[PDB]
């Protein structure tokens, strides 16, 4: 969801 | 361990149906915080769909986690040839490029995306101010210089020397600075350094003339370096100026290129010594009361200009002073009643409607403000010397401009106004960044960036340097988006 998060 | 040989001859659903496997398990890697395991299932999950940008985005947030920034530039653009607004992977490379010290790259893509570009954009502006790292404007020298005396300014220099061979050069440099035009000031300049430099050499036989005629070029030089904002060079001149023979102007001076917003003590001190020198100096009680004034002490500022006022009766600026401490105090038909008296004695002088000008339009009376300055201005034309130089058209052209709001004829004249006035006055930053500021407005960016960086050229602080260029940056930005 935010940038230290992968998908 | 995945036989990606194998995977491959499978059909099309369960090669994608591998490929989720597999980004799961380098996602679960990468949770555990073991980056080259991460890495390496993504890259077997790319063996088996390269058309999905989660992959090469998942990739770029491993080496973000190991500070790999080139690698982090790869696999986000990876991600975003295939898909151009992938909002992570503009983030992620918006964050290397930064790193990088790549400021445009990432303002670019944040943008796209669509506090962080701030702080990009201040390290951007800083990038090219120290890449990058001149006399001010006619019409500031021409103000700094109103107060002096100029009959008894060039008539100060010794005549009697037996050896002194640079106060011919030395009366020039002066008798073109009084002249308060153009190639005055700019004539001044380079007589007062050259003979500064005769002067240091003449000075390593010598007599009394040409040592005081010595602290004459090294005081007005010294002023010239504090005026182009060379504070450490004025310091120097003014100092071995008053080494030689202490005068009022060498304190005025000195106290000015040491003024300290912390604690105001050492100006005054300076003060003290120029008044001892000599108590009858107007320019002495001018400047000391444009400190209180500035430290809003007007009970002070007013015995200081008065007294300047009464040692010298024919210059202007005393009673101008005088006429504004009584509006900062509240009382504007006082000052008003003052200004018209005032312009009774100088009808000529456009000093006089321009600071009232500025009074009306700081109580937002515009419409009369734009009248003073249409007289300033018209008396201006008349002088054979500098008064106030360019500083009529720019109050008008503030005012015009703002008034705008879109007021198209008001827009257009404030332009002509600002374009007029940098003609006439090309070393005024005001002037430019005005003008640059209005060409961005009627989105003109090319001129708007030219404009704002010779203003930052012309700039005299670090601070108003870094507003120019700043400026300027941002522009190129919009550019770049635009192209
Ligand atoms: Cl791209
Ligand atoms: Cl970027
Ligand atoms: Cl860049
Ligand atoms: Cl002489
Ligand atoms: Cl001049
Ligand atoms: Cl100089
Ligand atoms: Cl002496
Ligand atoms: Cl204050
Ligand atoms: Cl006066
Ligand atoms: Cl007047
Ligand atoms: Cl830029
Ligand atoms: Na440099
Ligand atoms: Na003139
Ligand atoms: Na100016």
């Amino acid at each position: 969801p935010t940038v230290e998060e992968v998908d | 361990e995945p036989d990606i040989a194998q995977l491959k001859g499978l059909s099309p659903s369960q090669r994608q149906a591998y490929a989720v496997q597999l980004k799961n398990r380098g996602n679960h890697f990468f949770t555990a915080k073991n980056f080259n395991e991460a890495i390496k299932y993504y890259q077997y999950a790319i063996e088996l769909d390269p058309n999905e940008p989660v992959f090469y985005s998942n990739i770029s947030a491993c080496y973000i986690s190991t500070g790999d920034l080139e690698k982090v530039i790869e696999f986000t653009t990876k991600a975003l040839e295939i898909k151009p607004d992938h909002s992570k992977a503009l983030l992620r490379r918006a964050s290397a490029n930064e790193s990088l010290g790549n400021f445009t790259d990432a303002m670019f893509d944040l943008s796209v995306l669509s506090p962080m570009l701030e702080r990009n954009l201040n390290k951007q502006a800083m990038k090219v101010l120290n890449e990058n790292l001149v006399l001010p404007s006619n019409t500031s020298l021409a103000s700094f210089f109103g107060i002096f005396d100029s009959h008894l300014e060039v008539s100060s220099v010794n005549t009697s020397s037996n050896y002194d061979t640079a106060y011919a050069l030395l009366s020039d440099a002066l008798q073109r600075l009084y002249s308060a035009t153009d190639e005055g000031y700019l004539v001044a300049n380079d007589l007062l350094t050259k003979s500064t430099d005769m002067y240091h050499s003449l000075l390593s036989t010598v007599d009394d003339p040409l040592r005081e005629n010595a602290a004459l070029a090294l005081c007005y030089t010294g002023i010239f370096h504090f005026l182009k904002n060379n504070l450490l060079d004025a310091q120097v001149l003014l100092q071995e100026s008053i080494n030689l023979h202490p005068t009022p102007n060498s304190y005025i001076f000195l106290a000015l290129t040491l003024a300290d917003k912390e604690n105001s003590q050492e100006f005054f001190k300076f003060f003290q010594k120029a008044v001892d020198l000599n108590p009858e100096y107007p320019p002495t009680y001018y400047h000391r009361g444009q400190m209180y004034f500035i430290l809003q002490d007007y009970k002070n500022a007013k015995e200081d200009f008065q007294k300047a006022q009464s040692l010298n009766p024919e210059n202007v600026y005393p009673y101008i002073q005088l006429a504004c401490l009584l509006y900062k105090q509240g009382k504007f038909t006082e000052s008003e009643a003052f200004f018209n008296e005032t312009k009774l004695k100088f009808p000529t002088l456009p000093e006089v409607p321009t600071f009232f000008a500025e009074i009306l339009t700081d109580r937002g009376d515009f419409d009369t403000a734009i009248k003073q300055y249409d007289i300033a201005k018209r008396l201006e034309e008349v002088q054979e010397k500098i008064h106030v130089g360019i500083g009529p058209l720019i109050g008008k052209a503030t005012i015009l401009a703002r008034q705008s709001s879109l007021d198209e004829e008001k827009f257009n004249a404030a332009i002509k106004l600002l374009t007029k006035a940098c003609e006439l006055d090309p070393r005024s930053e005001q002037a430019k960044i005005g003008l640059a500021q209005l060409k961005l407005q009627m989105e003109k960016i090319d001129e708007a960036i030219e404009l704002f960086e010779d203003s930052a050229i012309l700039a005299r602080t670090m601070d108003e340097k870094l507003q120019a260029t700043t400026f300027a940056e941002a522009a190129k930005i919009q550019k770049r988006l635009r192209a």
